[PDB]
């Protein structure tokens, strides 16, 4: 629906991209001859995952999951930028500008704190 | 008086003091145990299970 700031302040809901109802399944038909473009994208991590770090001995590094400590400040929205139609068919999206890098802080099992910007930038 | 190595003879006739000596042993026999888990904390590495 159309909600309100005040709807929303304070929730957690801010920080969340709008959703699609499941029975959305249809397809947005290109139009080679039109140009098109990303009036809003909206990224929303749920889970940050760090390579631990195989000692000397090694054998295979894993992706261990983390905790997040930084609340609910993770969101890249409001990012723009033109859908060309490239001539093999294919699309392309060039990110213009928007909220495109968040910094974000995990810890990892032992308590080392990894801080990253997670980012589209470009 | 007693000598130094009879001092704890005043409990054999005084079960409520031999309570209190025996919970003070207690006491700090469990303050070991944490004490010594607390410093094993602080100083293990987990990091390498195999070597
Ligand atoms: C489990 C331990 C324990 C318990 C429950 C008792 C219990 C008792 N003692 Mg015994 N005593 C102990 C250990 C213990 N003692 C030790 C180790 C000694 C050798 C010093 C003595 C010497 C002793 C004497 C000489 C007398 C008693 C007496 C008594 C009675 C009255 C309390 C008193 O005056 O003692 C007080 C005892 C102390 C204050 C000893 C404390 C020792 C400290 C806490 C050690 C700490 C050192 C240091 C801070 C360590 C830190 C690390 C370091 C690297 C810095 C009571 C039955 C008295 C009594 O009625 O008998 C007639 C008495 O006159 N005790
Ligand atoms: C459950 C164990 C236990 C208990 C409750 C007792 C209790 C007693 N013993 Mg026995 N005894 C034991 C084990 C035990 N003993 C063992 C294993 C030995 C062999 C070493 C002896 C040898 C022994 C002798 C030869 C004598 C006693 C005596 C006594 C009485 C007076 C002790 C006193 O005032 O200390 C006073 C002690 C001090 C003021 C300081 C001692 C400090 C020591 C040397 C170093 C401290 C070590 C440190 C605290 C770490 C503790 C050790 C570790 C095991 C935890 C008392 C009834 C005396 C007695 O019969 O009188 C009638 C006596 O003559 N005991
Ligand atoms: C059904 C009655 C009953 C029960 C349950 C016990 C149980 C115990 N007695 Mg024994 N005792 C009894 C009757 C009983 N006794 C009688 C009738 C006498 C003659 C008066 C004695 C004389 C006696 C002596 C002289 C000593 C004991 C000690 C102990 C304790 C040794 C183990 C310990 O301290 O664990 C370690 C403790 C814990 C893990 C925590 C215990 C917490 C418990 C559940 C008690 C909670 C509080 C409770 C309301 C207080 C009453 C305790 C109860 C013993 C009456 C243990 C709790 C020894 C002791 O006190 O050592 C310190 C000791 O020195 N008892
Ligand atoms: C089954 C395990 C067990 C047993 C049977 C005992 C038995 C005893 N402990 Mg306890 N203790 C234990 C575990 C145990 N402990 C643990 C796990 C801790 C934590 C680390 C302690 C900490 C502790 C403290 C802090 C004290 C005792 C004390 C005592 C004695 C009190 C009765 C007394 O007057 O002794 C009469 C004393 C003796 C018979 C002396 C026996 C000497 C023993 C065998 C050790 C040998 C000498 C020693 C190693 C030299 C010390 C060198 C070092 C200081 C550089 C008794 C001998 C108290 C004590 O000794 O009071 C004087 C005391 O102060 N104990
Ligand atoms: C938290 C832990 C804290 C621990 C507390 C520290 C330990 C506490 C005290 C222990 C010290 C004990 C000293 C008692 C010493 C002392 O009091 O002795 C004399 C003492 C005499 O006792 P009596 O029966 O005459 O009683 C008189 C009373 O006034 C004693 O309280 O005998 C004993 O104590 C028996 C054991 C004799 C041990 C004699 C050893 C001889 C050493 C000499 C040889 C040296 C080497 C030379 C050859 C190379
Ligand atoms: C009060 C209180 C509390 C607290 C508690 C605490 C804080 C405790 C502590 C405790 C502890 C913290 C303990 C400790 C202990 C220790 C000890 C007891 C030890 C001893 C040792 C020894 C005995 C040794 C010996 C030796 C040497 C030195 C050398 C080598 C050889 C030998 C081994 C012989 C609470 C809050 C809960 C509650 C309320 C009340």
């Amino acid at each position: 629906q159309t909600l309100t700031y005040d709807d929303i302040v304070g929730t957690g809901l801010a920080n969340k991209c709008p959703t699609l109802d499941d029975t959305a399944r249809g397809a947005y038909p290109i139009d080679s001859s039109q140009t098109y473009r990303i009036a809003r994208l909206c990224l929303q991590p749920t889970t940050f995952l760090v390579k631990e770090e195989p000692k000397n001995k090694r054998q295979e590094a894993e992706f261990v999951p983390t905790k997040l400590v930084t609340r609910e400040t993770t969101s890249l929205d409001q990012i723009q930028g033109e859908l060309k139609v490239n001539s093999d068919g294919s699309l392309t999206f060039v990110e213009e500008d928007g909220i495109d890098f968040q910094p974000v802080t995990v810890q990892m099992a032992g308590g080392e704190r990894i801080p990253l910007l997670f980012t589209v930038k470009n | 008086g007693l000598p130094w190595y009879r001092v704890h003879t005043v409990l054999i006739n005084d079960p409520g003091r031999l309570i209190a000596a025996h919970l003070m042993h207690t006491a700090l026999v469990a303050g070991w145990a944490g004490s010594m888990a607390l410093y094993e904390l602080a100083t293990f590495d987990p990091s390498d299970p195999v070597l």
